């Protein structure tokens, strides 16, 4: 096409999927979208404190044309609402709809999303705005200073979030350790109106495939130490929508206080990056400690 | 970072409290002895009702401050279900303390609590007072419904005297070696107004500022209280000195309109020498000038017509 | 030829480029520069009905971008629109906030096309204080894509924020001085046949205003036609179609006036308001009659100017014509 | 993409050296941020006196150039109320910084338009996370600001700006851009400034759109008043003369040929008029009373329209009734 971006691909299911995924960051706001030769990713950010990017890859379309020179990749901005809106009334008869393409003509052109059925094509076109001053990439985990990583089975997580979400949590904590003889202890512990609740994940090679500790550094590991990260739940809850199609999950919490997760559902990649709260209050930590011992 | 001295500062004792000594002392008797009641804290911004309100609660409840107290203010959720829910709950746990102490609600900022909460806490006040007690913060005490206030013990504070002031201040430099002058401390003092938040928050200003706390240090930065020019202005017996107050302090410092009558307002409600029917004119004139102002009109004529006005009436 | 004569003098003499703008130069020509320095800034148009902002502001978008390109850089809102707090900080602030549309070949090459919205506010003066605030960081924030221009007659009711980030232009009022030669154009247009010195009497009843003055012009000629004798239109036949009270009538005002008699100056009131004749015409002629004669000293002339001004804002509020003017009369009366 | 910008926005200062006629504030936020012990700031002033760029300078200086990332801006455009407050503001004061880069600011711009409620919601928030965050708010009308939030801030006064710090930022506009500026414009533009910048650099703008050829031409006080539209001193000068001295037919013709040489209109004559007798020595103080209230009662008609000859008229009757006393 002539078009500097197209691409075209057969799957309904990766457009409404990775919509569903970005509500639960409002669903009256802004969206970044960037284009590349390796693919197309949706960012979202909520109160410079949660951040959201799920990526679609080359593989996933069946044709993907990038033909922009001048520039290695292109950012634009929409509105959730607005494309939330048309894929509703335009995706009514799921049925039908046979092809989907994505095309942009760089700056000052609009988005153009088009449903092709049979002997009927819708064409929708979706105004941009300017991208905020604010950077995506300022909320981002430090390789060098991880201080624990996990690997975990998705519907146990989901589970997990299902749990706190529907006993009213209000805060949560991510208590890790390691002790010898592979003992991994990975647990999240809620403040809600219940009191102090605690789900701990099985020390088994199904649901907590690994889990390590490296001081702050990424590369010693060290045994007995605990490391616990406080989150607020309005934050935490917002990876539910993306447990529940993940396949595998990764946390990686930093000295910094970030934690950043990466769901893996060929295929749609999400990464969530979240702060932690300022500090842990003593009623707070005398319980955490008391669950856990 | 080095917190400011406003919060690193606040006392952790009520004994480091000072200012409305009956009331203080009150405070310790209640915390040394324990049987703490319903209470109402009212007062005047940056006086102590929170320290007071905090530290009372630190001192009865000891080790078991985390477990026996609930904290709420308006920054938080506050709403006729937090009665229903959370404080309901708070009341109705069974916490064993040393005799003669009881659970604390502490409802910071109580005032701007919404009717419906308001009147959801008087079930809970009737069924929980054996085992939980309530400490209300506000300015205002009548923003407190009627029924909840026939239950707790009033108590207002007093503007803060300029001997405690300078107390405390000297006991913050003392503790900051921080070089001064008797004129510095006298001159935070007079622009402090009695409010030690604004005294504490000035000095730590001078401080940086200089070093050295003087007079002429002190009103680099802080500014003498607008209200003292406009009574100035409005009792001046000559109509150009009250225009030359006017254009040289209020004006060309960049005060807005909008403030100039608002202040001027405020203060003619508080003049007593002047008489009631001179009183009633020059509110009737200010009155007049506010409502050009909010049309658009806030000129510096506008002000000076009303200064006219207002001598006029004097005359 | 009817379609063209389907419409109102006013609307059908609309100025199509900055160029047809009359006695608004001191603006015009820095908005004329614009289109090619490409720094249009904010914009407080003020000044008092019928001057040529409205016209002026639509000549100058119709020149930066054409009649393809305007509909997507342009965002127009007045007092007909619902312009509350809400709207400001949503649809306001999207539109400022849009990507600048890209041009076509063909804009390019036949207009500036500037990289810049322009969001018109006319009428800016009925919009509330909150609103304006609303109004003051997304001005700021996104005048790299996005330009504002305010209408206003009354500037006071513009809160200074605004009126502090807008650059002002004052539009003058339109006089027989500086509006005559657009006027004797749309006369000789219309091939209106006119007495010397009509078309000047036209413009000092208008009193700053030029569409009331074309709409008289237009009237005058309608009444010709119908009469269809050949004859030329008469300064007379204006000031009646205007609404000026004979000069015989003001007359016998002042002597009613002088005779000092409150029952006469009544019942000659009364029966004179039978007439339906406004009484701020009344008003404005008194005051010419009275301040310009040299008859009177100069206490009388500055009691009477405050009088007058007196019930010239009374009437100005909105007040009862009959009582206001013969307490006017009374007053004078009593001079 | 600078030089499409108005230059209102075009020359908004970027580092805390730019801001100029705030000496005692500038110099005890810089000295504040270098010794890191910034407290909560309430920044109170007049229109465009340099609250926003002297804020958004000193987060720049905190942060280097990434201070958008621990920055939370707040302004009018933005909806602010108690939800907003209770949610928004408390999690990001709540959280820590993004690389643990000191503490987080909160700017409050124009929080004189928010809500009482919202007012006394963001008193615990400021108090509770002073270690990790610290709140600025900016306005221009403190009665609108509730008596804690004011008890909470350390309050700097933006006082309008002083003629030598206009005089060099005009300097600094005119060897950016090409163009002269002679000292009598430089006054007038002064004059009309009233210790607004913004009003400086729009005016200067359209002077230099007035000029035919800007790499040449000298921006005079002509040029000033023909884009300002504004009277000459010498207009006022000489219709208070002859309201002052001539007849009422006199001082009538006098006022309507001032006014219709140029199209002045009647409000800046008597805000002239107002200035000029200011400085009268007056002998007789009903005749200031007189004057002050005639003439507030003039403007206040004007500021609704009504007749202009008839409120020409009046001022000079006003004028003239004031002095006989
Ligand atoms: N009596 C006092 N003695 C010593 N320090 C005081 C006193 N009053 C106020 N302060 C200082 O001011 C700070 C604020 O005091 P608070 O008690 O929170 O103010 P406040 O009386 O609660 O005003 P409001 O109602 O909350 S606006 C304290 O942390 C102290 O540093
Ligand atoms: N300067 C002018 N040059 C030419 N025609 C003008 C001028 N001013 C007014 N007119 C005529 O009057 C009509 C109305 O002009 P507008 O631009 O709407 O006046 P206005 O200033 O917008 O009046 P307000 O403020 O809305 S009551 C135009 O369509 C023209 O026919
Ligand atoms: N002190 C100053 N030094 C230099 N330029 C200034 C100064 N103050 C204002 N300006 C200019 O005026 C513009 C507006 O300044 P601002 O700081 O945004 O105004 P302000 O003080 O915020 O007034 P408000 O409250 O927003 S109406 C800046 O971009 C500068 O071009
Ligand atoms: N009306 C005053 C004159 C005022 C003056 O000239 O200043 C007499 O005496
Ligand atoms: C002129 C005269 O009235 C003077 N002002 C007195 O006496
Ligand atoms: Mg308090
Ligand atoms: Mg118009
Ligand atoms: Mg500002």
């Amino acid at each position: 096409l002539a078009n500097k971006f197209s691409a075209s691909t057969v799957h309904l299911e990766h457009i409404t999927t990775a919509l569903s995924c970005l509500t639960p960051f409002g669903s009256k706001d802004d969206v970044l979208i960037f284009i590349d030769a390796d693919g197309l990713s949706f960012v979202r950010e909520n109160n410079h404190v949660i951040k959201i990017q799920l990526l679609l890859s080359r593989e996933l379309f069946m044709s993907y044309s990038y033909r922009n020179e001048t520039e290695d990749h292109m950012k634009l901005c929409v509105k959730i609402n607005h494309i939330l809106d048309s894929v509703s009334v335009m995706n009514r008869n799921s049925d039908d709809i046979v092809e989907c393409t994505l095309s942009y003509d760089g700056h000052g052109s609009p988005f153009v999303l088009i449903f092709e059925d049979s002997f009927i094509s819708e064409r929708v076109e979706y105004s941009t705005y300017l991208i905020k001053d604010f950077d995506t990439n300022g909320l981002e985990l430090d390789r060098e200073r991880i201080s624990f990583e996990a690997i975990i089975k998705g519907e146990a997580l989901h589970s997990a979030l299902k749990d706190l979400k529907e006993i009213g949590c209000k805060e949560c904590y991510v208590y890790a350790k390691t002790e010898a003889n592979d003992e991994n202890v990975f647990a999240l512990i809620s403040k809600s109106q219940l009191g102090f609740s605690k789900i701990k994940l099985p020390s088994n090679r199904s649901i907590l495939e690994k889990l390590q500790v490296f001081d702050g550094d990424s590369t010693t590991v060290i045994d007995g130490f605990a490391v616990i990260g406080f989150f607020d739940f309005t934050s935490f809850d917002k990876i539910r929508k993306s447990t529940k199609i993940a396949s595998k999950v990764l946390f990686r919490m930093d000295v910094h206080g970030v934690l950043s997760v990466n769901i893996l559902s060929p295929g749609i990649v999400i990464e969530v990056c979240m702060l932690e709260k300022e500090s842990i209050d003593e009623a707070a930590q005398t319980e955490i400690e008391l669950l856990m011992e | 970072l080095q917190l400011p001295w406003v919060e690193k500062y606040r006392p952790q004792v009520l004994s480091d409290i000072v200012g409305n000594k009956e009331t203080i002392d009150r405070l310790q008797q209640i915390a040394k002895d324990g049987n703490m009641p319903h209470m109402i804290i009212s007062g005047m911004p940056g006086i102590g009702k929170t320290t007071s309100v905090h530290c009372l609660a630190h001192e009865l409840l000891g080790r078991s401050y985390a477990d026996g107290v609930l904290e709420l203010n308006a920054s938080d959720d506050r709403g006729i279900d937090v009665v229903r829910n959370q404080i309901k709950h708070f009341a109705q746990k069974k916490l064993h303390l040393p005799p003669g102490k009881h659970k604390i609600v502490i409802l910071d900022e109580a005032d701007s609590m919404t009717a419906g909460a308001q009147q959801a806490l008087r079930r809970t006040m009737e069924l929980y007072s054996n085992s939980t007690r309530f400490a209300f913060a506000c300015n205002q005490s009548n923003k407190i419904i009627e029924p909840l206030q026939s239950r707790c013990a009033i108590l207002r504070y007093s503007k803060l005297s300029d001997e405690d002031v300078l107390k405390r201040l000297l006991q913050i430099i003392k503790l900051e070696d921080v070089k001064y002058t008797n004129d510095g401390l006298e001159a935070i003092i007079f622009t402090a107004e009695g409010d030690m938040r604004q005294a504490i928050n000035n000095l730590q200003s001078t401080v940086a500022g200089h070093g050295l706390v003087n007079a002429d240090n002190v009103f680099k930065i802080v500014d003498s209280p607008h209200p003292l020019i406009v009574k100035k202005m409005l009792l001046a017996s000559n109509l150009e000195d009250s225009i030359q107050i006017l254009r040289t302090d209020l004006w060309k410092k960049g005060y807005s309109s909008i403030d100039i009558v608002t202040t001027s307002f405020r203060v003619t409600k508080n003049l007593a020498q002047v008489k009631e029917s001179v009183r009633l004119e020059m509110i009737k004139e200010i009155g007049l000038t506010h409502m050009r102002i909010l049309e658009g009109v806030g000129t510096y004529l506008q002000l000076a017509s009303m200064l006219a006005k207002i001598h006029k009436l004097n005359n | 030829e009817q379609s063209l004569a389907q419409q109102p003098w006013v609307e059908k003499y609309r100025p199509k480029n900055l160029d047809e703008v009359t006695a608004q130069d001191h603006a015009v020509t820095v908005l004329k520069k614009t289109l090619k320095s490409a720094n249009l800034p904010h914009m407080l148009f003020y000044g008092p009905p019928g001057t040529g902002k409205t016209s002026t502001i639509l000549a100058l978008t119709k020149e930066l971008y054409g009649p393809d390109l305007m509909k997507s850089r342009i965002l127009e809102l007045n007092a007909s629109d619902e312009r509350g707090i809400s709207i400001v900080r949503e649809k306001v602030k999207n539109f400022a906030r849009l990507t600048v549309s890209k041009p076509s070949k063909h804009d390019l090459e036949n207009y500036p096309c500037p990289p810049y919205k322009i969001i018109i506010l006319d009428e800016a003066d009925s919009m509330t204080a909150d609103a304006q605030s609303a109004l003051r960081r997304t001005m700021e924030t996104y005048s790299g894509v996005t330009r504002f221009c305010l209408i206003c007659n009354y500037v006071t009711r513009i809160i200074d924020p605004l009126a502090s980030r807008c650059s002002k232009f004052r539009f003058k009022a339109l006089d027989a001085s500086n509006a005559i030669d657009r006027l004797r154009f749309i006369s000789e247009q219309e091939n209106v046949k006119c007495d010397d010195g009509v078309l000047e009497r036209i413009l000092d009843i208008s009193a700053g205003d030029l569409r009331r003055g074309i709409t008289l012009l237009q009237s005058a000629s309608k009444g010709a036609q119908y009469l269809g004798d050949g004859k030329n239109i008469t300064s007379t036949q204006v000031e009646e179609l205007a609404g000026v009270v004979p000069h015989d009538i003001l007359i016998e005002i002042v002597e009613k006036v002088k005779s000092g008699d409150f029952d006469e100056i009544k019942k000659y009131v009364n029966t004179f308001m039978k007439s339906g004749w406004s009484a701020a015409s009344v008003v404005n002629q008194l005051h010419e009659y009275y301040i310009t004669n040299d008859n009177f000293d100069t206490n009388f002339k500055n009691q009477i100017s405050w009088l007058l001004f007196t019930t010239d804002s009374r009437l100005n509020n909105g007040t009862n014509e009959h009582i206001q003017l013969l307490n006017l009369l009374v007053k004078i009366s009593q001079l | 993409s600078k030089e499409n910008l108005p230059w209102v926005e075009k020359y908004r200062p970027e580092t805390l050296d730019e801001v100029y006629g705030q000496n005692e504030v500038i110099t005890t936020v810089r000295k504040f941020v270098d010794e890191g012990k910034l407290p909560h700031l309430l920044f109170y002033g007049p229109p465009g006196t340099g609250k926003t760029s002297t804020i958004v300078a000193l987060a720049r200086e905190i942060y280097g150039k990434n201070y958008s990332n621990m920055v939370l801006e707040l302004n009018a455009s933005d909806d602010r109320g108690i939800d907003v407050v209770r949610n928004q503001i408390k999690d990001f004061a709540s959280t820590r910084q993004i690389f643990s880069k000191g503490f987080k600011l909160i700017i409050l711009d124009e929080a004189d338009a928010m809500t009482n409620a919202a007012q006394n919601a963001l008193r615990r928030v400021i108090e509770r996370y002073t270690k990790n965050t610290r709140f600025c708010v900016l306005a221009n009308y403190a009665h609108k600001l509730t008596p804690a939030l004011l008890s909470r801030c350390t309050r700097f006064r933006f006082q309008p700006l002083p003629q030598e710090a206009i005089e060099r930022r005009i300097a600094n506009v005119l060897v950016h851009e090409k163009l002269k500026l002679s000292p009598n414009a430089e006054k007038a533009l002064i004059e009309l400034s009233n210790g607004d910048m913004r009003r400086v650099l729009n005016v200067l703008q359209s002077c230099k759109a007035t000029l035919d050829n800007p790499d040449e031409d000298e921006i005079s006080d002509d040029v000033i008043y023909e884009c300002c539209g504004a009277p000459r001193p010498s207009d006022l000068k000489a219709v208070l003369k002859s309201i002052l001295e001539d007849d009422w037919g006199t001082a009538h013709y006098t006022l309507n040929k001032v006014r219709s040489a140029k199209g002045l209109a009647l409000i800046d004559l008597i805000e002239g008029i107002v200035k000029i007798l200011e400085d009268y020595e007056l002998q007789n103080e009903e005749t200031r009373v007189h004057l002050l209230t005639k003439l507030a009662d003039i403007e206040y008609s004007i500021s609704k329209g009504g007749n202009d000859q008839i409120q020409g008229s009046a001022v000079i009757g006003a004028i003239k009734a004031s002095f006989e006393n």
